[PDB]
């Protein structure tokens, strides 16, 4: 089980030849928080879906790791911007378990806000405005046509903005053909810069890997499969593969041509996660006794929205995951 | 210098001791 890449493949398979874009950490963090109030088989599926084994120590480490990450981000980044946060919007009628609220505040630094879900329009405005603010206007209207039977919405957001360590020169950007397929061509602004880059020719998966650094410790990795090998590369993606690429990188001089682009992803994860074995939490048989003792509580949907902008100066990326609970 | 052009579908990772974002640019 490989969470990030099994999820990637599920999304890719659900929408062939389409752009794909999401934040693995936003979703994993959301699932980890969800597990705090899950029980029995419902919790089991979530932990196994995240790639954990049956050891209690692994569960403790899961939360400890995320708590450490959130605390680390409370310190100013060096050279760029990276924000990650959580919030619970709960209706006054809802009675959350003391332990769940405490765990959310302590482990996930979650914000807690009262919400009148009977006022669907008002609830959407409150939550969407919050998400937009936290993502500096990049994630707008996360929630659309809200159920109205909603009682709690758990939100995770992530915002990233960084300048390339070395920018592309605007005078080096020219219109070029982009081959979606050998027969489908689209015109795109193609940026370019000759420089030394971390590079690797992966003969196993058949792709070229290039690392492009951001100011700070973050980096972008661009993967170009050989002709006709995108499916092969997608099938081979894994945590191990990524580790291999990052450690085997070698410095090489390249005249790099990369398109200036902006793409996004909008998903109803409740329809996708069952592919990773996470299904009970979305049913009437969900065991969410840890979040509320109220009967018939389940997750109606888990919406994810992610966007990215890549240009000559750098990259801006953001995402949010809204987990909606109903009675 | 070796000329490398991303003019076919490609993948993008944004990493920092964690996979912050992951995607496929199929149709820019």
């Amino acid at each position: 089980r490989d969470f990030t890449f099994d999820l990637y493949r599920a999304l890719a398979s659900a929408a062939p030849s389409q752009n794909i874009f999401f934040s693995p950490v936003s979703i994993s963090m959301s699932l980890a928080m969800l597990s705090l109030g899950a029980g029995s088989s419902t919790k089991m599926q979530i932990l196994e879906g995240l790639g954990l084994n049956l050891q209690k120590s692994s569960e403790k480490e899961l939360h400890r790791g995320f708590q450490q990450l959130l605390q680390e981000l409370n310190q100013p980044r060096d050279g760029f911007q990276l924000s990650l946060g959580n919030a619970l919007f709960t209706d006054l009628v809802v009675d959350l378990q003391d332990t769940f609220v405490s765990a959310m505040k302590t482990l996930y630094l979650a914000d807690t806000f009262p919400t009148n879900f009977r006022d669907s329009a008002g609830a959407m405005k409150q939550i969407n405005d919050y998400v937009a603010k936290q993502t500096k206007g990049k994630i707008v209207d996360l929630l659309k046509n809200l159920d109205s039977n909603a009682v709690v919405i758990m939100v995770n957001y992530i915002f990233f903005k960084a300048k390339w360590e070395t920018s592309f020169n605007h005078k080096g950007t020219q219109e070029q053909d982009f081959y979606v397929t050998s027969e489908t061509v689209v015109r795109v602004p193609m940026m370019s810069r000759e420089d030394q880059y971390h590079y690797l020719l992966d003969r196993n998966l058949s792709c070229r890997v290039v690392g492009v650094p951001y100011q700070g410790n973050a980096t972008a990795l661009f993967i170009l499969p050989s002709e006709g090998k995108m499916q092969q590369v997608e099938n081979g993606l894994s945590e191990k593969t990524l580790r291999k690429w990052l450690k085997m990188f070698k410095k090489r001089q390249l005249e790099l041509y990369l398109p200036k682009f902006s793409i996004e992803g909008s998903y109803q994860l409740e329809k996708v996660l069952p592919s990773l074995g996470i299904s009970n939490v979305f049913t009437s048989h969900a065991d969410l006794s840890g979040i509320s003792n109220h009967s018939n509580i389940q997750v109606s949907e888990m919406v994810h929205k992610a966007v990215v902008e890549v240009d000559e100066s750098g990259t801006r990326a953001a995402a949010a995951t809204g987990t909606i609970f109903t009675f | 210098s070796q000329r490398l052009v991303f003019n076919r579908p490609f993948l993008m990772f944004i990493v920092d001791n964690n996979i912050l974002f992951l995607g496929k640019v199929n149709r820019p």
